[PDB]
Order: structure tokens, then C-alpha cells, then sequence
């Protein structure tokens, strides 16, 4: 199964994953590719952003959907 | 005036707070609290997140039946919303794009049409893919359905077309906010860049090479959002965030965006007019560690702009309210 995240300066990638996969997971694949640790990621899918814990298929994310990239701003 | 009423500091709520006055000026979930109207939403049976609408109900009324310069505690919503979200707990700075994510979503769980949600992802190729894209809309709706949505709630269309059949996939995700990555080039980047490079053609290739279906093998494909379905409240996220596999830095680039007719239609799939106008903005200052909120917000009917600042609210200009520090922007349709 094929997922993409629209990563923070524009650009598009591209995860092979399953429905079974967790968060988690997925940010690991996200940090393989990007350099960017899990605990500086936040996910964003149907508004929801995304919790460690929890599987893909949990969100009723499909095939082709895309989850968006953002850290943090703290204040 | 009314709901000029400013948020105590409760340590490091700041966050918190900047987003509590951008939706305590969202004029249809504001009169929703005013009204009432989230009484008749709310779930029969114990729940242990019931108190969570009650309460941020509460402190929307107290704002707005308030003397121009009183101090509203928001200590017992915060109780809430931890309780929530966990992360919220204690009185560490954070990210107040994160905050609106939970919050909303805490809100519309606790009055979603919706009482026991329905469990199938069929195949939609006989369809038109704006007839489809009215099926995944329904498909949704009939497991979020809240006012909560009927505001933030709008559809992406992604189609993704194979180099080599041709054949162009398409799939609809609900957004309840939009997350814009920020141009590079300046005179000075424009809140309409930032849209484009959102929905500019990814040309997937390489590792990036997304496997095709119909041709069974990886293949370059050409990937492109466009706005399927418009929200009534526009929620815009800036990325203001450097890519460094070392270390992240804020970016402070100043992004220009307008405060009225803010016209989306070259975003659109195949639209029907969706313009916009600005009514609140989300300050952020300082770091990607640590910094300051405030909030910039147009008084319902009035026109006239406000600074919140935690505790201090103060008349400002709209001259005043573009700045670099713009972090989420908070936009109406216009009439
Ligand atoms: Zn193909």
C-alpha cells in the first residue's frame, strides 16, 4: 500500500506501508527518508492528527491518502 | 464594547489562549455557544468528556458578557482539555496549531450527530470523480457529523496521474485546516505562493516513484491537490519550519496575505465563487523552542480589530495586523 506525506518546504514522498502499521512505524519511514525525528513530528490527517499507539487503519487511512507534515512552535 | 474580555496566563497558556480568541470571534461557533445550541447535541450517558463542551461553552458566554476589560480565568476548561488530551497537562509552551487540532477535535467528538458510527471502501470508477467525490463526502458525513464540522470541514481532491497509461487515480481527504509550506522566493512571498506550492503538480520519480495499479510497477507519476469542497471557516497553517536533519530553525519569513477577498479559485477542482475574508490570526514570537502567543481578531459585524494578549486586550489598526509573526490565519467566507 502505497501512503504520501507532503513534507515542510513542498515536497511530496512517497511510504510503502500496510493498514497494520502504527504511527509509530510510519514515522520512522518518515525519519529513514527526512532526518527528522519522531518526537519533532506531527501528522495531520481529516483533521486528526495522528497518535503514537495506534495503527494506520485505526484512522481509515487508504491507499493514495495524504498525511501532512508539521513540528512545533512552542510558546 | 463586547467580548473584549482578556484570558489569565495560567503558565505558559499562551497557546491556549490565542486560540480561544480566535474561535470566541468565530461568529457561528460563538452564537453556538451563545445560543445554547450544543445542549441538544450533547450525548445521553455518563461520558467523561461531557464537561469538555460545557465548559468551553461557558468561558465563550463569560467573554462575551463581560465589562471591555475584565480578566477571564480559563482554569477549568484547562482541566478539561488535559484531561482530553494529556499532553496538555502541566504548564510546558506548545504549539498552538497542535492545541486547535485537539481541541476540535474534543469538541466536535462530544456533539457528533453521529452516536454509533458505521463500519465498507468500495470501488468508484463508473463515477465521474466529482460524483465520487460526493460519495467519499457522504461516506465521511455519515461518520463526522457535528457543527463543529458544518464550519472547519472542507474536501481535497488528489489526482495522480501515471506517466505511462495515463491513467489519473483519484481520492478525497476531509481537511479541517490547511498546512502551507513556505516559498523561498520573495519581492516577498505571498500568502497565494504558499497555496500554489500546496497544490503544485509532485512529480513522484525515484524513491519517490509510487507504484501504478493498472500497469502493475513503479512508475513517475504527477501528483496535484486541488479544493474539492470549500469550508465555511478557512483555517491556514503556516510551516514555519526549516527541513535540517540536524536542527530545526524557525522560519520567519514574512508571508504577505490579505485581509479580505481572498479568492481561492484557481485552487478549485471545478468550483461554483469561494473569497474569503480575514477575522482572526494566531501570533506566534520567538522559537521553535519557546516564545510568545497572541491573537489579532476582527469583532464579528464590527470590523474593528483587537490585540489579545493573555490578560490585555487593545484596539489595533488593520494596518497592524500583517506581520511576520503570523502563524495560523482564520478566514470567513465573504458574502
Ligand atoms: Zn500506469
Amino acid at each position: 500500500m502505497q501512503i504520501f506525506v507532503k513534507t515542510l518546504t513542498g515536497k511530496t514522498i512517497t511510504l510503502e506501508v500496510e493498514p497494520s502499521d502504527t504511527i509509530e512505524n510510519v514515522k520512522a519511514k518518515i525519519q529513514d527518508k527526512e532526518g527528522i525525528p519522531p518526537d519533532q513530528q506531527r501528522l495531520i490527517f481529516a483533521g486528526k492528527q495522528l497518535e503514537d499507539g495506534r495503527t494506520l487503519s485505526d484512522y481509515n487511512i487508504q491507499k493514495e491518502s495524504t498525511l501532512h507534515l508539521v513540528l512545533r512552535l512552542r510558546g | 464594547a463586547q467580548g473584549l474580555a482578556g484570558l489569565r496566563n495560567l503558565g505558559n497558556t499562551c497557546f491556549m489562549n490565542s486560540i480561544l480568541q480566535c474561535l470566541s470571534n468565530t461568529r457561528e461557533l460563538r452564537d453556538y455557544c451563545l445560543q445554547r445550541l450544543y445542549m441538544r447535541d450533547l450525548h445521553h450517558g455518563s461520558n467523561a468528556h461531557t464537561a469538555l463542551v460545557e465548559e468551553f461553552a461557558k468561558l465563550i458566554q463569560t467573554i462575551w458578557t463581560s465589562s471591555p476589560n475584565d480578566v477571564v480565568s480559563p482554569s477549568e476548561f484547562k482541566t478539561q482539555i488535559q484531561r482530553y488530551a494529556p499532553r496538555f497537562v502541566g504548564y510546558n509552551q506548545q504549539d498552538a496549531q497542535e492545541f486547535l487540532r485537539f481541541l476540535l477535535d474534543g469538541l466536535h467528538n462530544e456533539v457528533n450527530r453521529v452516536t454509533l458510527r458505521p463500519k465498507n471502501p468500495e470501488n468508484l470508477d463508473h463515477l465521474p470523480d466529482d460524483e465520487k467525490g460526493r460519495q467519499m463526502w457522504r461516506k465521511y458525513l455519515e461518520r463526522e457529523d457535528s457543527r463543529i464540522g458544518d464550519l472547519f470541514v472542507g474536501q481535497l481532491k488528489s489526482s495522480l496521474t501515471c506517466t505511462d497509461c495515463g491513467y489519473c487515480s483519484t481520492v478525497f481527504d476531509p481537511f479541517w485546516d490547511l498546512s502551507l509550506p513556505i516559498a523561498k522566493r520573495g519581492p516577498e512571498v505571498t500568502l497565494m505562493d504558499c497555496m500554489r506550492l500546496f497544490t503544485k503538480e509532485d512529480v513522484l520519480d525515484g524513491d519517490a516513484a509510487p507504484t501504478c495499479c493498472r500497469c502493475r510497477g513503479r512508475k513517475r507519476c504527477i501528483k496535484k491537490f486541488s479544493i474539492q469542497r470549500f469550508p465555511k471557516i478557512l483555517v491556514l497553517h503556516l510551516k514555519r519550519f526549516s527541513e535540517s536533519r540536524i536542527r530545526t530553525s524557525k522560519l520567519t519569513t514574512f508571508v504577505n496575505f490579505p485581509l479580505r477577498d481572498l479568492d481561492l479559485r484557481e485552487f478549485a477542482s471545478e468550483n461554483t465563487h469561494a473569497v474569503y475574508n480575514l477575522y482572526a490570526v494566531s501570533n506566534h514570537s520567538g522559537t521553535t523552542m519557546g516564545g510568545h502567543y497572541t491573537a489579532y481578531c476582527r469583532s464579528p459585524g464590527t470590523g474593528e480589530w483587537h490585540t489579545f494578549n493573555d490578560s490585555s486586550v487593545t484596539p489595533m489598526s488593520s494596518s497592524q495586523v500583517r506581520t511576520s509573526d503570523a502563524y495560523l490565519l482564520f478566514y470567513e467566507l465573504a458574502s
